[PDB]
């Protein structure tokens, strides 16, 4: 399926998402280091054999229940700085991003 | 065709001078720094400017 | 048998320059006192410096503001060299609001209760658009020596809003110190020397106060010479064993082997623990099972064992 960029990243807590806006991209001027998330990109996973343990998992947690993996942009280790500019580009036909 | 969205993020960091750094004049004389001496330890002239 | 220097004829060349004279000194004490004083003055003198800034429409140091001629990095570099004096406060906040044309100087800083601007002709930025305004909040602290903005990590305990710009701190008022030794005017004495110290500061510290503080620091340091003389931690360990809820048959055998703490138990290898009386092979699994239930596998090695 299609890869979506969302702020809500499963398995990752609120603290890491502090420096991400409602669109999932770091604020301009945010000071980052180590491995903080810069953009939150989610990769979907294929599942079509619907099993009861997955039903219990889907019932207790969200509709995704963290089925989809996350592959987000993180600062490579040993690099620090302050975000200067973000240059998001979009395809024709796709809905415009918030930023 | 494959890509639907591109995001580019810029980072800026200010590197300050430190012992390992390499410094050179324009007459072929190069070197690496060895120590960052305090102000009061450097030689000074009769006017006190180090 | 020694003469004591007295601070006489303190003369003020300008609001920044200064000369301090010590008239009576012995044959060789002039150079010793001069160098000790100069090193103390240049090393550690309390002063006040700008630590952080917060402009209204700024986000980071690498941005530009509409209507101002200098970049934000240039504005911070200009603010770094600004000098102030404060009485009894170490956390002063200065608000600067100016709209109009031409330069913006330290003189138009809103007048606080007790915050003395030494040079109010110190320009920090320019405004070029008529309907352009600059509004900023500058934090001034009191410190001792040079402290880079990067080294201070203790301030990261509480999160900072995006826009709080950190500048480096100098904290040292004294910029240049020199000294000279000449012959005194004391005619009855055989030969006496007079010491003169010329100082160049940022206008923050009084010269007499600076020399007094340096002498106090030297005496305090020397006070330690006047009398020489002088000639198992992780909380899961060090707990009673009666918290793992063992079996009844295991209660007596553990007590029989003088194992009364959790830590001392994890050091007993399997090969010898089996030789214990009436242990039971199935009961040996039970103790391992409950010990692994906390994350400790049986057979670790420690370095000591206190009674506690």
């Amino acid at each position: 399926g299609p890869e979506e960029i969302t702020a809500d990243i499963p398995n990752v807590g609120e603290a890491a998402l502090s420096k991400l806006d409602e669109s999932g991209i770091v604020y301009i001027g945010a000071e980052v280091t180590g491995g903080d998330i810069l953009v939150g990109k989610v990769t979907p996973k294929g599942e079509t054999q619907l099993t009861p343990e997955e039903k219990l998992l889907r019932a207790i947690f969200g509709e995704k229940a963290s089925d989809v993996k996350d592959s987000s942009l993180r600062v490579p280790n040993g690099v620090s700085g302050t975000v200067i500019d973000v240059q998001v580009f979009t395809r024709d036909g796709v809905e415009k991003d918030k930023r | 065709p494959g890509v639907l969205k591109i995001v580019k993020v810029y980072l800026a960091v200010k590197r300050r001078i430190q012992p390992g750094d390499k410094m050179a004049g324009r007459h072929g004389n190069k070197g690496v720094i060895s120590k960052i001496n305090p102000i009061e330890d450097m030689p000074y002239d009769e006017n006190g400017t180090p | 048998e020694f003469l004591k220097p007295r601070l006489v004829d303190i003369e003020q060349v300008s609001s920044t320059h200064a000369k301090v004279t010590l008239e009576p000194l012995e044959r060789g004490f002039g150079h010793t006192l001069g160098n000790a004083l100069r090193r103390i003055l240049l090393s550690s003198m309390p002063g006040c410096a700008v630590t952080e800034v917060e402009i209204d429409g700024v986000l980071h140091e690498y941005s530009t503001k509409e209507g101002v001629q200098e970049d934000i990095l240039e504005i911070l570099l200009n603010l770094k060299g600004l000098a102030v004096r404060v009485q009894g406060k170490d956390e002063v906040i200065l608000t600067l609001n100016k709209s109009g044309i031409g330069p913006v100087t330290a003189a138009d800083i809103t007048h606080d209760g007790d915050v003395e601007i030494v040079k109010p002709q110190h320009v920090i930025c320019h405004l070029t658009d008529e309907n352009a305004s600059i509004s900023m909040r500058i934090k001034v602290q009191r410190g001792r020596g040079y402290v880079p903005a990067s080294t201070r990590i203790h301030s990261e305990e509480d999160e900072r809003p995006i826009g709080r710009l950190l500048v480096d701190a100098c904290y040292s008022p004294v910029e240049r110190i020199a000294y000279n030794v000449e012959a005194a005017r004391v005619e009855q004495r055989t030969d006496l020397d007079k010491l003169v110290i010329e100082m160049e500061t940022n206008g923050t510290i009084d010269p007499e106060e600076a020399i007094r503080r340096a002498a106090t620091i030297l005496a305090e340091q020397l006070e330690a010479f006047v009398d020489l003389r002088d000639v198992e931690f992780d909380p899961i360990l060090l707990r009673p064993v009666d918290d793992l809820e063992l079996t009844v048959r295991s209660a007596n055998c553990l007590k029989a082997e003088a194992i009364h703490y959790i830590g001392d138990l994890v050091q007993r290898t399997e090969v010898e623990l089996l030789k214990t009386p009436n242990l039971g092979k199935k009961s040996l699994t039970e103790i391992k099972d409950v010990l692994a239930s906390r994350g400790l596998s049986l057979g670790m090695r420690l370095e000591n064992w206190p009674p506690a």
